[PDB]
């Protein structure tokens, strides 16, 4: 379960999960948005759901008026966030080579760097103390995504082994719908922390 | 051969941290849900996120104790 | 070929088949429960 | 050689961590059911999933600890 | 030789565990019976199944600490 | 030769628990029976029950240290 | 040559758990004598009674601890 | 060699400490939503202030667990 | 040999265990004392002996310190 | 040789006695400002000011580690 | 030699019983004079031989650390 | 050589004991000015009395670390 | 570590841009329609 780069400046496997999980993120985007309707069913509901929830945290956080820009980063950083979680669950395979395709968030450079977008973006939008306060934010959020999403996929792979090299079906079973639970409520916990930051450095 | 017990120490501290820091967050929610019944959707929203910053922190000593593992 | 992979994921889709007998009914009437709201509000 | 220690140590401390915060939230809950007795199911219902997220990672230490055992 | 040692520490972090644990159940049941003595068929119904779970995680501890002893 | 060092942290950390437990158990009691005077007998032997249902496993803990000081 | 660390670890955590669970057991039955103070002797009694349970294992530690030093 | 148990204990420790405090700070805010339910942005930022200063010490602790692994 | 560190754990212990011990009952004899400030001789006279009672056990386990100082 | 254990041990313990100091600080001023909000600003500062304190020790527990692993 | 140790943990171990009981006895006493102030002498000087109490068995730690440093 | 250590170890339950102390005596005047309002110089005066109080001996346990890493 | 943080960083910004422009300030506009019918 080695680091295979193809490439040596940059991790092939990360690419290949972060573009998957572009490509999933955004022809489920697509689906929920294919017409207007007004009386909404099927998919635009849910998109509609996710959307007003987002906008019910950035409310709970910020006035209205202040953070309504933000809307539309929060729903796809929280939308992002759930597939990237939830990917490395179902598949998880194991090639020849060292590994390929477990999940972006278990790497730790992946979420360390979208923890660090995400406070570029709160500067952006926006003494010693302060600062060390602000690196100590970013590297807890993004230690805490990648933490949180790598020991699961570890001990999810250990029953995987296990019940393959020799009646241990229910506790996977139990650790898998935790483990889906556990992607939902970081990816739940990450993005009202964003919009938390966001509310502390805009107003 | 000093790195197992090294991560065993490393995951046993951030298992007592995150049960003693989970066990008063989710204390506090049940009885307060006991004190009115009428708040409970948004006592158990602000329950999982504090079970989130509670255990997010031992978790990133569970993989670091991997790391430890490691070396 | 690896053994874990066709292990774990027919796991996770008898999973899946557990979730659907225990799950769809809540979350279908969540949304259910939202379009009559929205649409008894715009009515 | 330090590995059953490790193993040990690994598993106690969860146990500690669990043992402590399974308390915390049992007391709670049959204190407020002492406090309301008609919000029983709904206050041991969430006990239980009290119970599951404590001892969420004190289970992972013990397989942890068998890990750390084997090796 | 350290198998001794980790059954013994294993044995001993989860008694601690338990002990703390079954004592914040037990002590709320009995000031919970203190305040209103008719509930106490719930309240120690409710205190045996929380004891179950903080006595159980260490019951499992303590099996481990056999087979650690083993070796 | 470590089985005696082994035999006094399991008695030692099953005492500190049994401590624990029995303080949070008669302490609670005992500001049980000084709020309602007339619940004393219930109360008694609640705590009783609490008391050895919590120095179960640090006693069992003991009689394996036993064993620990032998093997 | 460790039963001299064996036995004085195991007097020690003895003396740690006596010391917590008494501390818990005198103070609120002081805040009971406080509160009204009719009720002195039963207080008392059931105090002594808790101070009895919560030395006799501490007690059960330095005995086995002399047995330990005496190995 | 010692420098991962270094670096471990470093962090089982931060974990711990961490875990504690965001326990204590997100449960009795709880208990405060629970009193007064519009009072939720001004215990919310008060919430994430105590936040960031109990893992902020944890957190230069864990950034220095990385050089005392090197060394 | 390590009997100095066996006899300066067990004075560390007992220290810690009658710190904890005494600043519970007179911490909770200064609330009695504020709720009730005329029942003074009692309530301290039950405190010395609470005192008494919490120091018993350390004095004990630092007189065996000396005797495992020597040894 | 064991410096960087010794600066690792003080940085841990300082982080887990900052981290339960601020925790309970932290946790009763936003109870505080919970029961009444109108003077938050001066819970705040004493407040901060504690924390000031409950870290300000362990930062020069910090730079004395810093100077343990120098030597 | 490991002389220094025992002294060093017997003055760490004191510091710690004493930092807890001292805080406990001044944090109440502070809730003590807060809700009745009129008493506030009274009070302070039983809270400062409730201090001595709490601290007369470190300081005696002190001591047998300087005896066991010289040893 | 391994007086480094001891000096790490006395700093470290030091703080953790200040920290602890401290943190229990800074929550307790916050919540008594928050209370009533009008005796925050008074509460401030016996905190800071308090607080110098507690820490008066892990400020003699950091001096003693000092000869201890000279040693 | 590796090397992909300027990667997806840049990919990042353009499936935001992207995915804004082509679902959701629709879904935005089709909000506020609703809201002020």
């Amino acid at each position: 379960p080695l680091v295979e780069f193809l490439g040596l400046t940059f991790n092939l496997s990360d690419m290949l999960m972060i573009t998957i999980t572009c490509l999933i993120v955004f022809i489920i985007a697509v689906a929920a948005t294919r017409s207007l309707q007004l009386r909404p069913t099927g998919m635009q509901n849910f998109m509609e759901w996710v959307f007003d929830f987002v906008r019910g945290i950035i409310n709970s956080t910020m006035d209205w008026q202040t953070g309504g820009r933000f809307l539309t980063l929060g729903v796809t950083l929280i939308m992002y966030v759930f597939v990237a979680n939830m990917l490395g669950l179902p598949f998880s395979v194991h090639v020849n080579g060292e590994l390929w395709w477990k999940s972006p968030t278990a790497d730790a450079t992946v979420t360390l760097t979208l923890a660090v977008m995400v406070v570029a973006l709160t500067h952006y939008y926006g003494f010693p103390l302060k600062i060390i306060e602000e690196f100590a934010n970013t590297l807890t959020l993004g230690l805490r995504l990648f933490g949180n999403i790598y020991a699961g996929e570890i001990l999810l792979g250990l029953l995987a082994s296990l019940g393959t090299h020799y009646g241990a079906a229910i506790p996977m079973m139990v650790w898998q719908a935790f483990s889906i639970f556990v992607g939902t409520i970081q990816a739940f916990i990450f993005t009202m922390l964003t919009m938390v930051y966001m509310a502390h450095k805009v107003s | 051969s000093l790195g197992v017990l090294a991560a065993a120490i490393a995951v046993g501290l951030g298992a007592l941290g995150a049960g003693i820091g989970n066990g008063l967050i989710v204390s506090r929610t049940i009885e307060g849900i006991a004190r009115q019944p009428e708040l409970r959707p948004v006592l158990q929203t602000t329950m999982f996120i504090g079970v989130a910053l509670v255990e997010a922190l031992p978790i990133i000593g569970v993989v670091f104790s991997f790391i430890y593992l490691g070396r | 070929s690896g053994g874990t992979i066709i292990y774990q994921l027919l796991m996770f889709i008898i999973l899946l088949a557990l979730l659907r007998k225990f799950a769809w009914q809540p979350l279908m009437n969540i949304m259910k429960q939202r379009e009559e709201h929205i649409a008894n509000e715009i009515d």
